[PDB]
């Protein structure tokens, strides 16, 4: 439901906020792809980072003010969408916080 | 004071079209001045071995003597013995190694099956299984081909023949690639190839996409 | 002379709901007049064994010594020693068992698949696989249900879990079970049941029937 | 005089896995320094009781003693004895508490029920019904996890086991667990799990969801 | 297509006969089971006699006159229906000859 | 004088594995009691000629050479020289035969077409057509197998590898298997493996059946 509308700048690195929630343990950073209504998992607790941000993006969780922080580096005309944040096992089910991302270059 | 010797095994062959006569030493000391030379049952010696080994840390010594020969004499069962001097021992040792000649021959049957529902939800990977049942003997090589371009060994995982227990003889074996539940989503058809001896060709291929199980004749498409 | 002990396995306690402290002597030529009893960190002795043995017939001897103790002190990481007095050696020898204390944890991912199309054509038989993922450590146990009574263990196969290429630490396994094409036919839902430690109650289970991934909302029939 | 004590009940048993039992001392004096003690059948001694209940303020006693065990111990027939000493009963006092043997055992019949049409009309809550039946004897754990994690246990009211009308000896219960009708109608998917001691692995599991029970509408049959 | 109509008697031993086909290795002969349009295979080359058959038939094979032989041993009022013999790994697509069973008592 | 010598085809030697090479002396008399041995580049030996072509009852004279080689030591470079001794000819001849290397290496592709439904409405035979265009070199092996088992080689018709019109280099070829209409319409499945030294593993199989590349008819799109 919320957007937080991250903005960034070409290079350098981004953080993106999303709610930490309890009594779900997998944690995600989906990427709306909005192809053929399917979203694909850019990171995971599970530990899976897509070969396109393997390397680029770290995702740390600490239940201090129920919030769970990803950091973006560096940054590409593709990263450039919208990334909502959830949790479950069911990845298209979740999609807790939506947000967008843009380049200013 | 032993010797192991190393016979080519059929996924060696099949793998580099080269069958090969190797043999190692164990439980000896760590020395120097050992010559190795591999023979026949004919009796003539072969080619020379090259490519010297080393010393094993545990106060053991091993020396390596590779023979590249025609796979039809390994077939045919020709008696190869390598013959060892050392210091210690005062009479070289003997290792002969022959094919065992007579097995019953049955031909695998292989079976792809695509990646469960429940875990194309996770949005992450797929698990593809390749199953190679009813064969003997256990002498099997499983590779994975995407579009008619083999892949690296480093991203699937094969078991070793384990024993059927409804026929006695016949073994069974599990081959696994891990795909992107992206890539399987578009289209991507993937084989698996199998090669035995019982086999005409020694070469059985078969593949599975996304849409395989479908009549092919309809399309219901319920829409709200 | 080494004297090696098999701890208990979380298979093993999950089976019997019986842990059991074992040690076996080797290297020992057969002998007599051998008493073995456990011990533990603590200091004070345990239950008496029973069931002694026989004596191999490669010039070896082995002594085997049961100990029942609670499986809380096993899991806390209490030190457990069973010493063997032996004739040629002329102090007693010690060796301690305990569990590695400190291990990440991961709950395993099941997943049922139903036999392949084309194996459902021969009419003799169908292979139903249980495939579990991403678990650490490497104890698990697998069995199968069948209509709440489960099945005898001669009918299916187990493998040892292989570590996973892609996620190190983590490791997968892989269990068959072979029933009858008709009995697929006719209903019949097949249960595999794994446990874990890092499973909440160390159980979990899941089914698989003949019509398990249709639309359940419609139904075409083709009919000529 | 009255001093309770209370065996381990399955549940507890269940829920904590750190078996515990309390011999309570009541119909006294609040009087401090008191002496109290577990012991076994053959006079052994236990571990310190620690935790002592404060005194009420209503002219009462309250005393615990715990004793930490192992679950077979106590199952196995085994009898504890409760030791306790006071100025104004000076002589010692002895309680005898083991399980009832002699009880046949049987496993319960789970059914999970979807919330009424009517209530979902409202479009407030929702209430899923767990009916476990026909168990005996009267020691059932019922629990409620949305997505492997436990709801809070305020959630969800569970009824005491009264005894089956129609069959003599077994006995049924109750669980009701409320949810906001939104999540129900989103796919989140509930399970009750169930814990006898008469239960194959001593746990059972049944899910429901909003499509579980949905009957087929469509019945298309195109002919050629 | 050929109908051998074997005949026998309760107990004892019948022998059914069957084309030995070339070009075919799993040989087979099929119980027309005849329900939701099915048919069990009772023995086969690869090895599978059915349970309830087990130890009481057999199959022999020999190219003399192209004929493969089958004797069913024992005798139960179940053994009295159709047993399609035929070729090929499909078991309904073979059944190159139909033979019926009775009993005699 | 003409001596002739045939080096070994791919064709042959996938035929009959057993690969075979051949110094056929022609353009002499009849006259017996002839001399002909194989010797390698160094001079070496070879195992006996035996099988000598009879003679010709037209004024001509035929002899046959073999040499039993294995296929690496003949692809790996290796030249052969054939030895011929007679009366009419003293001298003795001497003839190279060898790999022509020197060529690039390409992979054919093979399309599998259907009988024309003109030539199944005669409902009488039906022709399955193989195409296999651009490969390079001219060392292409077709065959047909029905169920595993090679149909007669008198069944089918395959033709020589004509240059491709647009591509030079590079070639095609064809095969035709004529088959009974009823046999098509029953569901036989035919494939057509190919042989080349430039495919991966080189073997290659394709297959068609009479439900291979029918279109959908019916799209039914139920709403709600
Ligand atoms: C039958 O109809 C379905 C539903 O319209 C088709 O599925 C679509 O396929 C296209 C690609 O061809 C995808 O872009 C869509 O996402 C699919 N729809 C859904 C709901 O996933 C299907 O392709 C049709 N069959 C054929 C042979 O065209
Ligand atoms: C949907 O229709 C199909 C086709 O009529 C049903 O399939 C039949 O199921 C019965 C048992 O219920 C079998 O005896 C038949 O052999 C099946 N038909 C075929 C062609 O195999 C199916 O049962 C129907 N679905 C439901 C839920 O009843
Ligand atoms: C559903 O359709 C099938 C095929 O036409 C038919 O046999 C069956 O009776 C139908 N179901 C009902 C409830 O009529
Ligand atoms: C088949 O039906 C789907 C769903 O109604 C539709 O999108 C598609 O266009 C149809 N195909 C054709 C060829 O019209």
């Amino acid at each position: 439901l919320p957007e937080v509308k991250v903005e960034g700048e070409l290079g350098g690195s981004v953080t993106i906020k999303c709610p930490l929630p309890e009594m779900h343990v997998r944690i995600y950073l989906c990427r709306e792809m909005a192809g053929s209504g399917t979203c694909g998992t850019v990171v995971s607790t599970t530990n899976f980072i897509k070969a396109e941000y393997k390397g680029r993006v770290t995702l740390k969780q600490y239940p201090r003010k129920n919030l769970f922080l990803v950091e973006v580096t560096q940054l590409t005309e593709s990263d450039s969408g919208v990334y909502a944040c959830g949790a479950g096992m069911n990845t298209d089910r979740g999609k807790t916080q939506k947000v967008t991302l843009n380049v200013h270059s | 004071i032993r010797v192991f010797a190393i016979p080519p095994s059929f996924a060696s062959i099949f793998l580099t079209k080269s069958t090969k006569l190797t043999c190692l030493v164990t439980d000896l000391t760590t020395y120097d001045s050992v010559t190795i030379s591999w023979t026949r049952q004919n009796g003539e010696a072969v080619k020379t071995h090259t490519n010297i080994s080393e010393s094993h840390p545990n106060a053991t010594f091993s020396a390596v003597g590779e023979a590249s020969i025609c796979e039809d004499d390994w077939n045919s069962g020709e008696r190869f013995t390598c013959t060892v001097t050392h210091t210690d021992l005062p009479s070289p040792l003997k290792q002969t190694i022959s094919r065992p000649k007579g097995v019953a021959l049955h031909r695998p049957d292989v079976y792809l099956l695509p990646p469960a529902r429940e875990q194309l939800n996770l949005r992450e990977s797929a698990t593809i299984t390749c199953l190679v049942t009813g064969f003997s003997p256990a002498d099997v090589f499983v590779q994975w081909m995407q579009r008619g371009q083999p892949l690296s060994p480093e991203k699937y995982v094969t078991s070793a023949p384990m024993p059927e227990p409804q026929a006695p003889g016949r073994y069974f074996a599990h081959s696994i690639l891990t795909v992107s539940e992206e890539e399987w989503n578009t289209g991507e058809t993937y084989t698996c190839v199998v090669a035995h001896e019982a086999l005409p060709n020694r070469v059985t291929e078969r593949t599975v996409d996304k849409s395989t199980g479908k009549p092919t004749l309809y399309n219901v498409s319920l829409v709200m």
